[PDB]
């Protein structure tokens, strides 16, 4: 049977193709901005040839496979993701932009083959800094005055940039601020050895390379429930939209207290896109103006037309300090058909922290184990940088 | 500086040509138009004319500036006037129009044909706006229309045409003069237009059509071109001039087409083939005269031609012709086809070997045609039914590479009709079908073919031997199938089993029994299809089978009786 | 469309690929601008020439292209020519080369004995060499070759390579032992076992991934052995990097499909015991049973592992696990609840959009095979409102499979909410329906809230046609399980169809059926519904017509018995009456006659045949 | 009415396009490109001279002569030694008018620029244009005669000579 693999950019340009084995001879390509989209093409004749395809998107690149008949679209896709990833590690990382890919098409091909013949698709599968980056995203549902965290997705990436030369081991204990922290995901250079390392602990082995040590996606709902956390800071940003409006204005006081962020380390970029429902009101009905919002460390720019707030809090505001973002929304209307209601819908607040724990995975201690001492050559680096992205908090009022 | 002005103006023009603001560039253009030089006047005028639309100051300024340039003949007068007019015409305001008209009128009286042509074109654009002006100038046009220079005439004509597009009544007035000019012109392009104009007037005024028709056909006869010929044809076909009374005129036109089709240039060929087809839809007789032209176009390699031919083939077929065509297509396709199924080579002549050639969209149409042909009359006369059957089976194979499903569907529908007709051929058709089903390539992609097959089998299982392979095929392939097919299959199977049991005398054959058991398990499995309808269909047929089995076990002879006792009971029970 | 898009992608690769090839050649003499060439009609000659160029960059580049083409489907591509040249290069001591070469070989071996044998001899020799790196690569190819003759070779080798202390070799020796069995099975099994064992006990991810990728193959057949070996594998997973964990999942999928070791008495008292677990009989540790598979450190560790890996917050290991759990399962395994819980926790955890869908799919698959599990997880899959049409569609398909009682109330509340809220596309709303339906199929206590919601949605919201098709299929399913809520439902539907005479072809097909169906419960009333339908056949598409016929037909039946003995008319037995007899031929006939005639006249034969039969059977009583 | 003319060189670069009416430029281009491509796919002997297309062959690729169409737009191509000329006309202008205007244009160009190279065309693009315009105007080709066209070009060159740095 044959399999082929192709890679394409976001703009649908083919970047790499491969075939394996055997006899081998527009919307999805576009939809690809949705990061997911390209999907099967049937070349086909009754030799069924089936095709299939699969595609993968990552960081503007996409990958296509094909398979012949049977194997299932899954085996193809699994083979694609395994490839894509292998392309990220190699190419260091930050982007595989069509420019980068096309650059390493060869290393992409071989990487493929090695994944095939074996028969089977083989399946598809010195300085230390710990930079915990965390991008929260949380979907709150306001009910009864308490914003009950309905969902939330704090995506932690714990990266650790390193410069060792040998293989020291790192233990990283993560504390639970009694939220059994459940799953830290670990990078291909990281080991969580077995319940020896308990679910709360992680152990990483060198790569040379920066490495995401553990991505932790805490689904706040369970946590917050297991932990009881009305986020009192973070995430539960209690936005009380006060009427006392007039025909055009309204004052909503959103305090993003960082009471619960004291050790959460810096937030590199909290972008609060306040969407104002425009789905039910027509973005023209929602003309709205945001006049004053006070941050102490960031900037409020407004994209009204589009029906959106963006408040970008710069990384300097860090602890305990509570960036209270008050201000006033003025719904400007070219029509009268705006009834001075904007159901206030979903204020998505995407926090990105750095250096703190997505689940509360704060690393309470990092300990190197290898009969090593400090200054026996091991140095504590600065500038691991995890980044975590999800999508995005959503408080629904 | 003047040389510098010319430079600036170039840059502005380049921007206005893009799709950029034009208002922003007008003032700068005017200052350039205030330069006495005639060239700068021209380049300025072009920019302003590309821009002016709506901005009044821009226009007013341009006007006053163009006027001063017009009034004076100017002696490079042709150019200055010429450009200015174009300019003014492309400018429209009522204030301007009022001015321009008087200016154009003066210019219409220049000697130089270049000037006369421009002036005419201008008065066209103006009229497109301001009727009072038209009226006052209507007269001048008539006088100009009579100048000796064919280009001037050609222009007077175009203008009258536009004004007809907008006003026809005024020009239905001038039509006589237009008819007199067309009768005096030597030039083909000019003749072509005049013809178009009359067609345009005809859409409005059948009276004109009559006067002009004969002027067309005489002109086509005196010009060679080729376009004048095509034109007369399109006019005849359009005015709907034709009406059938006018077949005669049309005939002459066609005869000229057939001659041309029979020139080497594909543009002319394609055009003729089209015009022929159209006429045919409209006049079968012409088609019979032009069959030869068609067949010849079949051996032509041009995909647009081939397509147009196949379309013609569909409305012409005679029996000998049919058979010829069919074979010719089948053969061609085995030899003309591939290129684009595979991808998409472009064509070559040269390889003496030939890259070979049909697109996917052609392959689909071809198959569709073959099906229609077999069903028209009715081709009770494929004499050789065998050939048809073959062809159909072949098409199915190649289409497997094509998909487009619709090909695969149409082919099946036909194959059904053929089988129904031609009892002989049925066995052959059934055997082939079964084999195709057991070749996997049909399973992929082709449910329809599977369905039709299934049907043909329940109907003719009474002819077929191996009612087993059929059934064990179908049973094994059932899990691989679409819901519509699955349903069809199940149903067909049951039909067979019922017939068999009644007819199984082959021996009963122990197989009927085994086959019944299998069919049972399967149907149960399908009882798990996402679409309940199909599910029940299975369970139902499961019971039946179970019964027949109990019967066959006791005897062979006693089976129909037993089945006529139980099976209906069961089925009715479940459903009941 | 798709073929043209593929050609455009190939041209784009040739543009960028040809520029990259030219820049790289500066060195490769050059082979940089090739690709972009062949990618737009590249050929074998260019390739072979590149191998015969002398420069290592070239020798390497060549090997590359060769692999890409034979891979790209430039199918035109012979592979024997590349083979021989590549094999000659196998005997080069350069690892990079050896690697590429092995990658190619398997490419061929996929077919030819000499080429295989040649590669095998060269591989064997390199296996009896002390160099663990080459031995491994070589052993790997030997495994992807397929052959039974190569077994006695590969074995002696494999044995020696397991007994080698090296982790690389141990990775490969597993691949071999595996691809070896996949062929010459008997002579080789005793050893190939005691071997795979020692191995599995290595630390290196490429070694583990390999022994795994191996065990996954040999055992398809010799599953007793695999067990003792499968353990460390399952352990190693729970302990490991989220990449390698996905691999171990795939395998643990196949193995299970093979070792069900046998149930024979299944001891559920072995450890930590699931059903129980043997140990192998040949080891004979007190035979421990078979269903080993669901229990035993091997299988179990697998299931539990899958769970952990999924609990382990990584969306990948999570999606995979779900897939594996889909196969093992004796349906008793998935019922494991744990598997589901995991998948769920992931989904909701998964913030990342690509993943949201992935999770939504898995969930569906698992609900498909097991619903009652995804239950303590639903409130989770309440649908993330930020999402796409497919995503919302999946959520629905889930909520529909999950419904338990303690979960249902919430679920319904969510759906109802989503329908009202999202600007939901038609397709969504469509699925949203198919769900709520699949729900009451399980809960009765909650079913009321469901149906009420559905109806209120249909009647209330402004729904599309396609959507109406689903809702119809739903209300049908619920009635099928909850006949008490049923009658209420039917009344609500009959009212809706009668309103909508416009309905879609599929919708009519639905409604018309539901009423053919519910007719048993009270087919005294159904003749009223059938009338409202027939009236509208003649104006409908073929599929719809078929449906209408059937449902006329059915209704007719259900009541023949209840009609017949009733209709077999003035037969006396009918002026005698059980209960339905029902007034029978007249009321039912009037309906069927219309239907029949309507079918005979529709092009689709199936509709006609049915009508014909239906009439014949109905008529004769 | 010719709504536009395009003159491309061998390397497919357009060198002159004239649009007598407005049409949306983004649409005009798409047409020009498709035409360019098809030209390349067509063989030197074909070079097609034209590509009439039902719209659906707008481009569709499947039989690679898929021609190009855009409905109501007929495309006429003319290859000459190294330049290609393409004319796009509306359905209402007769093909012949279009062809003649082309053949006349081309002949004129070869006569005026006997060796045309891309550099010469470029440099004297203004001249090439003028020729095209003159040919067009009042809708009219008013001198049709290949002899005049040849001269007229010289008449224009006489002007630009008097201005030449704003020009050359």
């Amino acid at each position: 049977m044959y399999l082929s693999f192709y890679i394409t950019d976001t703009k649908n340009k083919l970047i790499f193709q491969y075939l394996l084995g055997a006899t081998a001879p527009p919307q999805l390509l576009e939809d690809s901005s949705s990061d997911d989209y390209l999907d099967h093409s049937m070349v086909g004749r009754d030799l069924e040839v089936y095709k299939y395809f699969s595609v993968i998107n990552k960081l503007n690149y996409w990958c296509l496979a094909s398979t012949s008949k049977s194997k299932g679209p899954l085996d193809c896709f699994t083979f694609l993701e395994t490839i894509d990833r292998i392309l990220l590690e190699y190419f260091d990382k930050d982007k595989l932009s069509i420019k980068k890919i096309v650059n390493n098409y060869d290393r992409i091909s071989l990487i493929f083959n090695c994944c095939v013949e074996a028969g089977e698709p083989n399946v598809s599968d010195n300085e230390l800094y710990v930079d915990l980056l965390e991008t929260f995203h949380v979907v709150f549902e306001k009910k009864k005055s308490h914003l009950r965290l309905l969902t939330g997705s704090i995506h932690g990436i714990v990266d650790v940039r390193s410069y060792l030369n040998d293989n020291p081991l790192v233990a990283v204990k993560l504390n639970t601020m009694g939220n059994d922290i459940g799953i830290p995901s670990l990078h291909d250079c990281v080991e969580i050895n077995d319940g020896v390392f308990s679910p709360s602990n992680i152990t990483f082995i060198p790569p040379d390379g920066k490495f995401r040590l553990l991505e932790y996606s805490v689904d706040l709902s369970s946590q917050v429930k297991q932990s009881g956390v009305r986020m009192n800071s973070i995430g539960l940003m209690s936005l009380h939209f006060q009427n006392g409006l007039g025909k055009d204005s309204d004052e909503f006081e959103l305090s993003l207290n960082i009471e619960n962020f004291k050790k959460v380390s810096q937030v590199d970029d909290l972008k609060i896109d306040l969407q104002f429902n425009v789905e039910n009101a027509d973005p023209n009905e929602i003309a709205y103006k945001i006049k004053i919002l006070r941050n102490t460390h960031g900037r409020f720019e407004n994209s009204i037309i589009m029906g959106q707030g963006q408040w970008i809090f710069d990384k300097s505001t860090a602890t305990g300090t509570v960036p209270v973002l008050r201000g006033c929304i003025e719904y400007e209307n070219t029509g009268p058909n705006f009834t001075k209601k904007v159901d206030l819908q979903t204020v998505s607040l995407e926090y990105s922290y750095i250096g703190q724990s997505a689940s509360g995975i704060y690393v309470e201690a990092i300990d190197i184990v290898s009969g090593l001492t400090i200054g026996k050559n091991t140095k504590l680096y600065k500038g691991a940088k995890y980044k975590t992205q999800t999508g995005n908090f959503q408080v629904r009022l | 500086d003047l040389n510098s002005k010319t430079n600036a103006v170039l840059k502005l023009t380049y921007l206005e040509m893009y799709g950029f603001d034009m208002a922003w560039c007008n003032f700068h253009i005017l200052e350039v138009m205030s330069s006495n030089k005639l060239q700068q006047k021209r380049v300025g005028y072009l920019a302003a004319s590309q821009s002016f639309y709506k901005d009044s100051d821009i226009l007013m300024l341009a006007t006053n500036l163009l006027k001063k340039d017009l009034k004076y003949d100017g002696n490079n007068d042709v150019v200055k006037v010429g450009i200015a007019l174009s300019g003014l015409s492309t400018i429209i305001t009522p204030s301007l129009a009022r001015d321009i008209a008087d200016d154009l009128f003066t210019m219409l009286n220049s000697t130089r044909p270049y000037i006369r042509k421009k002036a005419i074109t201008a008065l066209f654009k103006v009229f497109l706006q301001y009727p009072e002006a038209l009226r006052d100038n209507f007269d001048k046009f008539v006088s100009k229309l009579d100048d000796d220079d064919i280009s001037v005439v050609s222009a007077a004509v175009s203008v009258i045409c536009e004004l007809s597009k907008k006003n026809p009544q005024p020009f239905i007035q001038l039509s006589p003069l237009l008819y007199e000019i067309l009768v005096t012109i030597d030039n083909n392009w000019i003749i072509i237009r005049l013809l178009k104009l009359f067609t345009n007037l005809s859409q409005v005024e059948p009276k004109l059509r009559a006067k002009l028709l004969p002027k067309i056909l005489e002109l086509m006869e005196s010009t060679v071109a080729t376009s004048v010929i095509y034109e007369s044809v399109n006019c005849i076909v359009k005015g709907n001039m034709l009406e059938e009374d006018d077949f005669e005129t049309a005939m002459a036109c066609l005869e000229r087409l057939h001659t041309f089709c029979d020139s080497q240039d594909p543009n002319l060929r394609y055009i003729s083939c089209i015009l022929f087809y159209k006429i045919g839809k409209i006049n079968t007789d012409f088609i019979s005269r032009f069959d030869q032209l068609i067949i010849r176009l079949l051996s032509d390699v041009d995909v647009s031609i081939r397509s147009k031919a196949i379309e013609l083939v569909e409305g012409i077929v005679d029996e000998d012709n049919l058979k010829a065509i069919v074979q010719t297509l089948m053969k061609q396709f085995v030899d003309e086809d591939v290129v684009i199924l595979q991808t998409g080579s472009i064509v070559y002549e040269k390889s003496k070997r030939i890259p070979i050639i049909i697109p996917e969209n052609y392959k689909i149409k071809m198959v569709n045609v073959i099906i229609s042909i077999c069903s028209a009359d009715n081709y009770s006369s494929v004499n050789d039914f065998e050939w048809y059957n073959a062809v159909i089976m072949d098409l199915a194979m190649l289409c497997q590479d094509i998909s487009d499903k619709s090909l695969g569907s149409k082919i099946g529908e036909q194959f059904r009709n053929l089988m129904i007709k031609v009892p002989s051929m049925r066995e052959v058709t059934i055997a082939n079908i079964i084999k195709l089903i057991s070749n996997d390539n049909i399973n992929k992609q082709l449910p329809t073919v599977l369905r039709e097959c299934i049907w043909c089998l329940g109907e003719f299982s009474t002819l077929v031997e191996n009612g087993n392979d059929l059934i064990k095929i179908m049973t094994e392939n059932i899990s691989y199938y679409s819901h519509s097919v699955q349903e069809v299959l199940i149903l067909a199977l049951v039909k067979v089993f019922s017939n068999w049991c009644n007819n199984f005398q082959e021996d009963k054959r122990f197989e009927i029994k085994m086959v019944l058991k299998e069919l049972i398990e399967f149907f149960e499995n399908l009882s798990y299809s996402s679409t309940f309808e199909v599910q029940e269909r299975s369970v139902e047929v499961l019971e039946f089978l179970r019964l027949s089995l109990e019967a066959l076990e006791e005897d062979t002879e006693g089976l129909p009786m037993l089945l006529s006792e139980v099976l209906p009971s069961f089925f009715n029970a479940y459903e009941l | 469309m798709v073929d043209s898009i593929h050609r455009i992608a190939s041209a784009l690769d040739t543009a960028k690929v040809i520029t990259r090839e030219a820049a790289a050649v500066a060195t490769s003499k050059l082979g940089e601008s090739s690709y972009t060439y062949y990618s737009q009609n590249i050929n074998p000659q260019q390739l072979v020439t590149l191998l015969n160029s002398r420069n290592s960059r070239e020798v390497r580049d060549a090997m590359k292209r060769i692999i890409s083409i034979m891979a790209s489907d430039d199918d035109s591509i012979d592979v024997q020519l590349y083979f021989a040249d590549v094999v000659k290069n196998i005997t080069t001591n350069d690892t990079k080369v050896k690697r590429l070469i092995h990658l190619y070989l398997l490419r061929f071996a996929e077919n030819d004995p000499n080429l295989t044998l040649l590669s095998i001899n060269s591989l064997q020799k390199s296996l009896s060499d002390s160099n663990s790196e080459l031995r491994c690569f070589a052993l790997s190819a030997l495994s992807d070759m397929k052959m039974s003759s190569l077994a006695p070779i590969i074995l002696h080798t494999v044995k020696k390579l397991v007994t080698d202390p090296s982790a690389m070799v141990r990775g490969e020796v597993a691949l071999a032992i595996i691809k070896l069995y996949r062929a010459g099975k008997n002579d080789y099994h005793e050893e190939l076992l005691d071997i795979l064992k020692e191995l599995m006990a290595d630390t290196d991810p490429k070694v583990i991934s390999c022994a795994v990728l191996a065990y996954k193959e040999c055992y398809a057949d010799h599953l007793e052995l695999l067990h003792g070996h499968f353990r460390r594998y399952c352990r190693i997973i729970k302990q490991l990097d989220s990449w390698s964990q996905s691999y171990l999942i795939e395998l643990l999928i196949k193995y299970c499909k093979q070792y069900l070791p046998k149930p024979t008495v299944v001891d559920k008292s072995s450890e930590g015991s699931p059903r129980s677990c043997p140990l192998p009989d040949k080891y004979n540790e007190i035979e421990y049973p078979s269903y080993e598979v669901v229990n035993d450190p091997d299988l179990d560790l697998f299931l539990q592992s899958l769970n952990c890996l999924i609990y382990s917050s990584n969306p990948t290991v999570i999606l995979s696990c779900c897939n594996a759990l889909y196969q093992l399962a004796s349906p008793l395994q998935m019922k494991n609840t744990k598997f589901i819980e995991a998948l769920v926790r992931t989904v909701t955890m998964t913030e990342n959009q690509g993943n949201k869908e992935m999770l939504l799919q898995a969930i569906h698959f698992l609900s498909i095979l097991d619903q009652t599990l995804f239950l303590p997880y639903t409130k989770k899959f309440y649908v993330f409102p930020k999402d796409p049409i497919v995503a919302s569609i999946w959520k629905i398909q889930i909520l529909s499979t999950l419904i338990n009682e303690s979960n249902v109330k919430e679920i319904f509340k969510e759906l109802k909410y989503y329908v009202a809220s999202a600007h939901f596309p038609e397709n969504v709303v469509i699925m949203a329906v198919k769900s709520l339906s699949r729900c009451g199929q399980l809960s009765t206590s909650w079913e009321s809230h469901v149906m009420k919601w559905l109806i209120d949605h249909m009647e209330s919201h402004n729904l599309s046609a396609s959507v109406l098709d689903a809702y119809v299929n739903v209300i049908r399913m619920l009635v099928q399980k909850n006949p008490t809520k049923h009658l209420r439902i039917i009344f609500k539907l009959a009212d809706l169809l009668t309103v909508q005479t416009s309905l879609a072809d599929n919708a009519r097909a639905g409604i018309v059926w539901l009423f053919g169906e519910i007719a048993s419960i009270e087919f005294k009333i159904c003749p009223d519904v059938l009338r409202r339908l027939i009236q509208n056949f003649s104006n409908e598409g073929p599929e719809t017509r078929c449906q209408i016929l059937v449902l006329s037909a059915k209704l007719l039946s259900y009541d023949i018995d209840n009609f017949k003995q009733a209709q077999v008319t003035g037969s006396e037995e009918n002026n005698q009456n059980p209960p339905y007899y029902d007034f029978s031929g007249s009321r039912i006939s009037q309906m069927y006659n219309a239907v029949l005639y309507l079918a005979k006249y529709d092009d689709e034969f199936d509709i006609r045949d049915r009508a014909r039969m239906i009439s014949s059977l109905f008529d004769s009583g | 009415m010719i709504h536009a003319v395009l003159i491309f060189n061998k390397k497919c670069q357009p060198r002159l396009v004239k649009f007598y009416t407005p049409v949306d430029l983004p649409k005009q281009k798409l047409l020009l490109e498709q035409v360019y491509e098809l030209i390349s796919q067509r063989n030197s002997d074909f070079q097609s001279s034209f590509l009439v297309t039902p719209p659906s062959l707008l481009l569709s690729n499947e039989n690679n002569n898929d021609e190009v169409n855009n409905e109501d737009i007929q495309i006429i191509y003319k290859n000459y030694a190294t330049l290609y000329f393409t004319f796009i006309v509306d359905d209402q202008e007769s093909e012949l008018a279009i062809l003649d205007l082309i053949q006349t244009f081309v002949e004129s160009l070869d006569r005026c620029f006997t060796e045309v190279n891309e550099l010469d065309l470029i440099f004297n693009w203004q001249t090439l244009e003028s020729v095209l315009e003159e040919i067009v105007q009042g809708g009219m080709v008013i001198e049709t005669n290949v002899n005049r066209i040849v001269a007229s070009v010289d008449e224009l060159n006489k002007a630009a000579e008097s201005t030449d740095s704003k020009i050359g």
